[PDB]
């Protein structure tokens, strides 16, 4: 798995691969690891494919009921704090590494990373999954401060393609998502549309 | 290990058991009755671990004595065997199983004499003759050799003594003294102790 | 036994329902009037299925029926998980009437204001029972509850003959609701459910209009 | 292998308008014969038998829990049980204690009391039903009678031809098993009679 | 925690004439991986108590909201009574001891600093409920790499000034950056006085 | 007049014209207690309580009629004070369990519904009586701005610009309507909140009283605090001169 | 008072004699177990109550009759099954109990609704009980009673307690419990055998 | 003692349930709902009883899910409590079954909660009624209503509150002559219904209107100037 | 075990073999591995054999209670989410590997359900021990939006690729075709491997086995 979220001025940019393995066999190769938690809040699932689905479906319930009571679009910090309290209470029985990125009117685009153990920290860009280790040097080097929406998409798509080439547990196609005030824009990069670095 | 044996005839359920109870290398008691009487006409020969014998056999002795008080008539030996088998079986999946090897023996006014066998897993088997302990390995084939189904009760005492002399000759544990008692139609008598 | 006698007053004030056990089938016909044209006639249903082969109708209080139609569906599936066979109609009514008895027994809870008519089909033989709010249940050939059920059971006793088929029982069930209707019954004002070898199903309203042409 | 603690060898075989269930007679602790008259086939109706192998104390426990649940069934329903339903009654008795199982694998064999069609079945230790048209086996010597029954079973057998087929399969399988034997008992369930034969076997 | 996931490292602490300074680096390690490089491991508990913790950073974020809410709960009823630094230290000893007795410890090691009623307080709490007070504290490999540097100055000079103990901590941070593999370049020193808790920015070793 | 039937002995019983009297009797304890007012401005929320002193032996600060239920929300109660301290402790636990689950300060539109559905829940059963205390809640934040809600013993919770609870709630509201508070600032209404208290106090019947004041607003960074001894003394001088 | 079941003890069997009461014509004549409810292989019963509270009292007796058999692998003695329900009713219908056990032979009991039982040689419960309890005390050889002599006494005292002009030959439910070849037989007698006892009574009492 | 709890009368009536319908008329307000061929509209009175009310906090229309709307009529504190179960039971359906709850099954869920108040004597019925409007995936628009008794029927148009009977006769008469509605001019049917029986029709900021449509299934409360457009054309 | 599924623009085609093994010896030659859930949702089953049976029966009863109460045909996402919220609760201690597939009002949907509670919605899945052999055929010969008989030839070739290549698979091919209109439950669809006709004649004559005793019990008619 290789997931990635990048914050820009006005929203966030998401990214994940599409490979779920069972050891060294690829059971699914078109997985959707970008799950909509709310209308302008996603999560990126990494780790146990059963734990991350059963946590994200519970936070979609907990945030959806929270949002209709308050009659407001919910905070992205509120969504990640639900992931924090879920991952922290059950980390003796979960292997769920989540990064939460979305938009809310109070403080704009936000990226929160909830790794295994269930700590929560707001990062300017977060990387996760087993293939995140292969691109720490790449994303720490070419991350400018104040990239545009189109520039964070290529920065996410280059960095995922570099890790899919190196990680056996990663691979497949690149699923990108941009969340801003206007809505969610989802595109899927397959074939020669994915970047190749030789 | 401790030793049990039963020989069923046409009208008697002759049983014997050792009179030794042992810790590590010493043996602590030279006259230890391992037979528990439950009715006027049934017994229960219980061996096994330390502690589980006197906790299970006393439990079965008073719950069968409770049947006589509530009703006036005592249990049949078959129903007391299945009552014993019922309690030992459904406790071996619990947190506190019992490791008791039993040999139940009673007489019935209608069904006749009966000897029952069960292991520590509570698998009840009615047998013409049965034995327990490590000394069962020696003494079953004297019984497989010389047991007729119509053996007299005086030829069953001498069949019993052939088995116990086999333990004196061949078995490594010192089992010098045995309690011997008969379960004919008049109840539980008590034959003289076979000792060496 | 005071509230139980008063719950039967809530049954006998309820809408008429008629059940007739034919030779090869059982028919459950009832009254579904609406107070206004504003009520959607097809939104809620009175004849209601339990299994593939058991349905039941009521006379009495509407919401108390749904508690019994939700328990009778559980009790039919708690049978089917254990025995892997569709529940006998005799065994279903024993469990439903035990639930209805369970609220008369406990204090601070009123009984159900509902009598039930429970059709069914087992082993090639039809079944029609009736469970009372007391927890009593009786096997019937033909009966009725609701408003004017004393007039209904005397009307059924003159026009019952155990050699009649299922198509002949749908007529004598609508003719029993005809006597105490007070209006003009369309395809929407009544609800009919039939139970045969093929199973239980409530009749679609276009199927009922063919029977209303008699 | 705790199901080889007492041995056990139970087999059912379907014939034409009749079934046959057969089992051995040995009760043994690990390798020690205790009795030669141990019951493994239990009557569960007029013409419907169950046979239980495996750990011998669950041979006696499951046969009594089932007879407990069968007598409540046969009196509440007011009719004898269908053999397809006794399959699911055992399959719920065994799956209820899944996490820690009854160490038995029952095979049932009987006739449908309204149709008299032959029915045989087998169940795993956690209650997985298995309806076959030829034969089912269970016990310590399972592969030995798997091979004797795809050599001898032909379809549509007479009851005197079915009895030879299931007994010649039981005898030659328990003679190649050390812990199963000491005599074989055979039940032939027909429409009008039950013939129980115990037959001459090698006593180890 | 039964297995720590994102850990901290050595938290210092030394009391001086009229206050306590503790320090910690701004880094969470996911098993020899500098994964989170901008986290604060020093808590402002209330106006007279401060707290820094080593060990699992997720368990420390649990203690920031339990001990954080407990401070707010005392400020609502307005009785004038705050918690003393000895009170947080004695509360936190009971919290960490109760979790080892359920065999579910909080994998941390706290340094409770504090100045109240004209006394500097400095208290250590382990993951086993081991608690004491000392003129100098250092958890982790600071107990080997910096606690010798703190105990040698506090024997010759038993009372330090604020600037004496500040430069002493920064001498011990530089030894930790040179000799602890889990350490990090950016750290922060927080200081309690008679004025209150003041956490400083991302100070760097050089 | 009186009724001898038992349609007013439980709150689990309607009257034959569709009234729950035990709720309507519970808001007679509120309608008999001293007056508490709260006025919202363009930059915050100011409370003010006519606190009756019942004995000269009681210390200044006894019977605190202005609670703090979170670090951003206040509470001004009326009615039976022992029940108000239990709804203070419920409002604190609701505000505490929100931050323990969602990780930020609880909104005031949502705090005054969790509490209002706790008050409502005792107006349904024959085992508990309704609360004898209406109360107010006021907060200020960058997100939500200034908000002031009141909760009745029935459990209804509306949002107000100005509020009054107590026996002079009718005379206080007609003074609050004289104010045009949507343009005034928060310090200028502490002059006015303390003014309305000294007007509606019937000094003939009630013997003597203290004045409690507390704001929450943008001049103390959105936390609820008791008005200090300087600004409360000036507002008590501008009122008693008026 | 609803039922009219009556027990009669003999030297070689016990018999229950219940009448099938059908109030309305549109009640379905059930082909199931109607009036004499078999409890286990050697014991039967009959209740003086409605057939819904019958199914609660009999399916509780059948739990006791099978929790015994699960525990001892013997059939329950025909007083302990009576006693165990009388302990449950002590913490609302009257019953009879016919059965056989190896201890006290053929047995007949009568549980009061209060929770009291008693061994009877012949008794009645339900509709017109004391009218037929008194008629049994007139003519019952307490010890010299054969089964058919007890069976003729049943349809004698039922011809003076129920109905009109036919003794309701299709609405009387005699069941006899006998010993035969070691096992225990419970014969709900058929309609042809129940009609001939009416024929053998109407011929013998007219002549 | 059969008038102080929910047990039967000797005539077979539940008096507390009948008294609970009288509790709906104590609010002094009236709500009217109506179904169109592709739309569903609810219309209430919005009475501002005090000049110091923040009028944004006085409402009776509530979002239950993203595309199921509500309108509560009756005791206001009981109304917010029965919204909270509908808020819960509609989000619990989405978590257990993976699709949006119908308006069919949400009324039947709420009415089954309300039946328990009419059978246990330890609790009173809620003195308020719910009218749920929403678009089904396969049946079009739906307008249903729960009552304190427990009845969950489906409606072409309905009413609630003090003018319930008078508004029904206005809605019956329009539902007999034509198909009772067409598209989102169905809003004009409901606003005339609440203005005929209450006989005021004073201002366009004294009502509250909510809609669901086929082309936009989400429940959207119309604004003041958006609802002045239907009233200037009325 | 070799179970598979595919989506064919008009519904779902589910396939399964029939060999049930107890160890490495064939127990049942005619096992049934495609299970009923609703009249429009079936479910192939691998993994632990009893944990598949008693789970899909539990879902088929909990979703009939949903079906009668809603009064309309159930959705496949309901059967997905009943299964994944149950298998997650048992933490994989019940080995249910499922190829849930069905046709509801939203269209054709097919899911693969893993024992730890992870689900995955694909146009084609295979599970079981012969699952890797059957994805060879789907990764080679699947195209989106096929026809009915084209998809049945794909799934039957996929299950046969698991029959001839996995040891714990064989003896027949079960098919199940679900559309919006019909439901073809094809239980003996393809018989690739048959038992060979025996050359000898080994029939036990009457009187070969000696008997010790014989008790005959006549039964009533």
């Amino acid at each position: 798995t290789t997931i990635m979220a990048v914050q820009f001025d006005g929203g966030v940019v998401l990214g994940a691969d599409s490979r779920t393995t069972t050891g060294s066999y690829i059971a699914n190769r078109v997985t959707d690891k970008l799950t909509p938690i709310h209308d302008r809040i996603f999560c990126c699932r990494s780790g146990s494919a059963a734990d991350t689905q059963a946590v994200a479906d519970a936070v979609t319930y907990q945030l959806g009921f929270h949002s209709i009571e308050l009659n407001e679009p919910p905070l992205v910090h509120t969504a990640a704090s639900l992931f924090k309290e879920m991952c922290y209470r059950y980390r003796e029985d979960l292997m769920a590494g989540i990064i939460i990125a979305g938009w809310d009117p109070q403080e704009g685009g936000q990226v929160y990373s909830v790794p295994m153990g269930g700590m929560m920290v707001r990062q300017s860009f977060a990387i996760g999954g087993s293939g995140s280790s292969y691109i720490y040097g790449y994303v720490d080097a070419t991350y400018r401060e104040g990239m545009t929406k189109e520039e964070c998409l290529q920065f996410t798509a280059n960095a995922l393609a570099l890790a899919m080439e190196r990680d056996g547990s990663s691979g497949g196609v690149i699923r990108l998502a941009a969340i801003a005030e206007s809505g969610v824009e989802r595109q899927v990069l397959l074939g020669d549309q994915i970047p190749k670095f030789a | 290990m401790e030793y049990l044996i039963g020989i069923q005839g046409p009208d008697y359920v002759l049983v014997a058991s050792d009179r030794v109870a042992a810790s590590n290398i010493v043996q602590m008691k030279d006259d230890h009755d391992k037979m528990f009487k439950m009715s006027e006409k049934i017994l229960l020969l219980c061996v096994g671990e330390a502690g589980d014998t006197v906790q299970f056999a006393e439990y079965i002795q008073k719950n069968v004595q409770l049947y006589k008080m509530r009703n006036g008539y005592e249990l049949s030996p078959t129903a007391a065997a299945n009552f014993t088998r019922r309690n030992l079986a459904d406790c071996l999946r619990s947190r506190t199983p019992y490791h008791v090897n039993l040999l139940l023996a009673g007489y019935d006014e209608h069904e006749g004499p009966a000897l029952y066998y069960m292991d520590y897993l509570a698998a009840l088997a009615k047998a013409p003759f049965a034995a327990h302990g490590y000394g069962a390995f020696l003494t079953l084939s004297i019984l497989d050799r010389y047991y007729t189904p119509t053996i007299s009760r005086e030829r069953a005492v001498e069949l019993l003594r052939k088995c116990l002399e086999e333990l004196q000759k061949r078995f490594i544990l010192n089992l010098p003294t045995f309690s011997v008692r008969i379960i004919d139609k008049n109840g539980i008598h008590d034959l003289d102790n076979i000792s060496f | 036994l005071v509230q139980i006698e008063y719950a039967l007053a809530a049954v006998a004030g309820g809408a008429p329902s008629v059940g007739i056990k034919a030779a090869n089938g059982v028919v459950l016909a009832t009254e579904k009037k609406q107070k206004s044209i504003l009520y959607d006639e097809r939104s809620v249903h009175k004849v209601e299925p339990i299994t593939k082969h058991i349905g039941l109708v009521y006379s009495g209080m509407g919401p108390d029926y749904r508690v019994l139609v939700h328990r009778a569906r559980k009790l039919a599936q708690q049978y089917y998980l254990v025995y892997q066979e569709p529940i006998p109609t005799a065994q279903l009514v024993q469990r439903v009437a035990s639930v209805m008895q369970e609220y008369t027994q406990s204090g601070g809870v009123r009984p159900f204001g509902v009598s039930l008519l429970i059709c069914g089909w087992n082993e090639g033989r039809p079944y029609l029972f009736q469970s009372d709010p007391s927890g009593a249940y009786f096997a019937w050939k033909a009966t009725a509850m609701g408003k004017n059920y004393v007039n209904g059971k005397t009307f059924l006793e003159k026009r019952y003959n155990e050699d009649l088929e299922l198509e002949d029982a749908i007529h004598t069930a609508i003719l029993t609701l005809k006597e105490s209707f007070e209006g003009q019954m369309t395809e929407d004002n009544i609800e009919v459910g039939i139970c045969n070898e093929a199973g239980f199903r409530r009749l679609t309203p276009t199927e009922v209009k063919d029977y209303l042409a008699a | 292998s705790i199901m080889s603690y007492n041995g056990g060898a139970v087999m059912a075989m379907k014939g034409k308008n009749c079934v046959a269930i057969a089992a051995d007679r040995r009760f043994g602790i690990q390798a020690q014969m205790v009795t030669t008259d141990f019951q493994k086939i239990f009557p569960m109706g007029d013409r419907l038998y169950i046979g239980l192998a495996g750990l011998a104390t669950d041979v006696q426990t499951v046969a009594q829990r089932l007879k407990f649940r069968l007598n409540l069934y046969e009196l509440k329903e007011g009719r004898q049980i269908k053999p397809y339903t006794l399959m699911s009654m055992v399959a719920n008795l065994l799956y209820e204690k899944r996490f820690g199982p009854y160490y038995t694998e029952p095979v049932i064999a009987g006739l449908d009391p309204k149709t008299f069609k032959p029915f045989i079945c087998s169940l795993d230790l956690i209650g997985c039903p298995m309806v076959t048209d030829d034969f089912v086996v269970s016990g310590t010597c399972a592969e030995q009678m798997y091979g004797m029954c795809e050599s001898l079973w032909e379809p549509n057998m007479d009851p005197d031809h079915l009895f030879e087929t299931i007994s010649q399969a039981m005898l030659n399988a328990v003679d190649r098993d050390a812990v199963s034997g000491m005599g074989v008992i055979v039940h032939i369930i027909e429409k009008d009679k039950i013939t129980t034969r115990t037959l001459k076997a090698r006593m180890d | 925690t039964q297995n720590p996931m994102v850990t901290g490292t050595s938290v210092l602490g030394v009391k001086f004439e009229g206050g306590v300074v503790i320090a910690a680096d701004m880094l969470g390690s996911y098993g020899s991986l500098a994964r989170f490089r901008n986290i604060s491991r020093i808590m402002r508990v209330n106006n007279s108590t401060m707290l820094g913790a080593s060990g699992d950073y997720a368990d420390f974020q649990y203690l920031k909201q339990v001990l954080g809410q407990m401070v707010i709960d005392e400020e609502l009823l307005g009785d004038g009574h705050s918690y003393s630094p000895r009170a947080i230290h004695s509360w936190l000893t009971r919290a960490m001891y109760s979790r080892r007795s359920k065999m579910n410890p909080l994998w941390n090691t706290m340094v409770i600093g504090g100045y109240a009623d004209g006394e500097s307080f400095l208290g250590y709490v382990d993951m086993l409920g081991v608690a004491y007070e000392a003129p100098s504290l250092a958890t982790g490999y600071g107990a080997y790499l910096a606690q010798p540097l703190l105990r040698e100055v506090l024997e010759k000079q038993p009372v330090l000034s604020q600037t004496e103990a500040r430069d002493l901590v920064e001498r011990c941070m530089r030894v930790l950056y040179y000799r602890d593999a889990r350490s990090y370049n950016r750290f922060q020193i927080a200081t309690v006085t008679e004025k209150g808790v003041e956490i400083e920015g991302p100070l760097s070793t050089e | 007049s009186s009724i001898g039937t038992g349609y007013d002995l439980s709150a689990s019983t309607f009257s034959p014209d569709g009234r729950v009297f035990q709720v309507e009797y519970a808001m007679k304890a509120v309608e008999n207690s001293s007056t508490a007012i709260g006025i919202r401005c363009k930059d915050g929320v100011v409370f003010g309580v006519e606190k009756l002193v019942l004995s000269k032996l009681y210390e200044e600060g006894s019977n605190k009629r202005l609670f703090n239920v979170d670090r951003h929300v206040g509470m001004a109660v009326a009615g039976l004070l022992a029940d108000a301290r239990s709804l203070a402790d419920i409002a604190r636990e609701e505000a505490s369990n929100f931050r323990s689950n969602f990780g930020y300060n609880i909104p005031l539109k949502h705090l005054a519904d969790r509490v209002a559905m706790y008050v409502h829940a005792y107006t349904l059963y024959s085992a508990v009586r309704p609360f004898g205390c209406s109360f107010m809640l006021g907060s200020y934040s960058v997100n939500d701005g200034a908000q002031l809600y009141m909760i009745d013993p029935s459990g209804v919770s509306y949002g107000y610009w100005g509020c009054a609870i107590g026996k002079a709630r009718q005379a206080a509201k007609t003074e609050i309507e004289k104010l045009q508070m949507k343009e005034m600032t928060c310090r200028d209404i502490v002059k006015e909140v303390a003014k309305i208290i000294y007007i509606v106090h019937d000094e003939v019947k009630d013997k003597a009283f203290e004045l409690e004041l507390s704001w929450v607003g943008e001049l103390t960074n959105g936390r609820h605090e008791i008005v200090p001894k300087d600004i409360r003394e000036e507002a008590e001088k501008y009122a008693k001169e008026s | 008072h609803a039922g009219t079941c009556l027990g009669i003890l003999a030297n070689d069997g016990v018999l229950l004699a219940a009448e099938r009461r059908n109030i309305h014509k549109l009640l379905d004549e059930v082909f199931f177990s109607e009036k004499i409810y078999k409890l286990n292989e050697d014991m039967a019963c009959s209740v003086a109550g409605i057939t819904s509270d019958a199914n609660v009292l009999t399916n509780e007796l059948r739990l006791i009759a099978q929790r015994y058999l699960l525990q001892y692998q013997e059939p329950i003695p025909c007083e302990q099954l009576v006693t165990a329900l009388c302990d449950i009713k002590q913490a609302g219908v009257s019953l009879l109990y016919i059965g056989w056990d190896k201890h006290y032979g053929f047995q007949l009991y009568q549980s009061d609704p209060s929770g009291n039982y008693g061994g009877w040689k012949a008794t009645c419960i339900g509709n017109n009980s004391a009218a037929a309890v008194s008629m049994l005390k007139q003519d019952y050889k307490e010890g010299e009673m054969t089964l058919k002599s007890a069976l003729a006494l049943a349809i004698k005292v039922l011809n003076k307690t129920m109905d009109v002009s036919k003794l309701s030959a299709e609405k009387v439910e005699i069941a006899t419990l006998t010993r035969e070849n070691g096992k225990t037989v419970i014969r709900v007698l058929k309609q042809k055998e129940v009609e001939q006892l009416i024929k053998k009574h109407e011929e013998e009492e007219a002549k | 003692f059969d008038r102080h709890i929910t047990i039967f009368s000797p005539e077979g009536r539940l008096y507390q349930v009948e008294y609970a319908f009288k509790a709906i008329n104590q609010g002094g307000l009236t709500s009217v709902a109506v179904r169109g061929k592709d739309c569903a509209v609810i219309v209430t009175q919005k009475k501002v009883p005090d000049k110091l009310l923040d009028s944004s906090t006085v409402t009776h229309l509530f979002k239950i899910t993203e595309n199921i709307g509500c309108v509560m009529t009756g005791m206001t504190a009981d109304s917010r409590s029965q919204v909270q179960r509908a808020r819960y039971e509609a989000a619990n359906w989405k978590y257990k079954y993976g699709y949006e709850i119908p308006v069919d099954m949400l009324c039947k869920r709420i009415a089954d909660i309300s039946q328990v108040y009419t059978q246990n004597a330890e609790m009173r019925p809620l003195g308020c009624c719910m009218i749920l409007i929403g678009i089904d995936e396969e049946q079009g628009p739906q307008v249903y209503k729960c009552d304190p008794a427990g009845y969950y029927c489906g409606f072409k148009a309905t009413a609630a509150g003090v003018k319930q009977t008078e508004s029904t006769s206005f809605l019956e008469k329009k539902v007999k002559k034509k198909f009772d509605w067409t598209f989102e001019q169905t809003v004009e049917t409901a606003i005339t219904c609440l203005s005929t029986v209450l006989s005021i029709d004073f201002k366009p900021s004294e009502i509250e209107v909510g809609v669901v449509t086929v082309e936009n299934p989400k429940f959207r409360i119309l604004t003041e100037a958006e609802i002045d457009a239907h009233l200037v054309a009325l | 075990t070799t179970i598979a599924g595919v989506v064919y623009k008009d519904g779902i085609v589910l396939g399964a073999d029939t060999r049930a093994t107890e160890g490495m010896v064939v127990a049942d030659k005619n096992c049934s591995k495609i299970h009923f859930i609703s009249p429009n949702i079936y479910c192939c089953g691998a993994g632990t054999a009893a944990d598949t049976d008693m789970t899909t029966q539990l879902i088929s009863s909990n979703l009939e209670l949903h079906s009668l109460s809603t009064g309309r045909l159930p959705r496949v996402v309901t059967a997905n989410r009943m299964l994944k919220q149950m298998l997650f609760r048992y933490q994989g201690y019940i080995g249910a590997a499922l190829v849930l597939g069905g046709v509801d009002v939203t269209g054709p949907h097919l899911y693969s359900i893993y024992p730890h509670g992870s689900t995955d919605k694909l146009p084609y899945v295979t599970m079981g021990s012969g699952s890797l052999a059957a994805m060879a055929v789907f990764e080679d010969k699947f195209r989106p939006d096929m026809e009915e008989e084209e998809a049945k030839n794909l799934v039957s070739e996929a299950i046969a690729a698991g029959i001839f290549n996995d040891l714990g698979s064989g003896s027949n091919i079960d098919l199940c075709v679900i559309s919006k209109n019909k439901l073809d439950f094809l239980r003996p669809y393809t018989v690739p491997n048959k038992k060979g006709t025996r050359l000898g004649r080994y029939r036990c004559e009457k009187g070969t086995t000696a008997v010790l005793t014989e008790k005959i019990t006549p039964l009533e008619i």
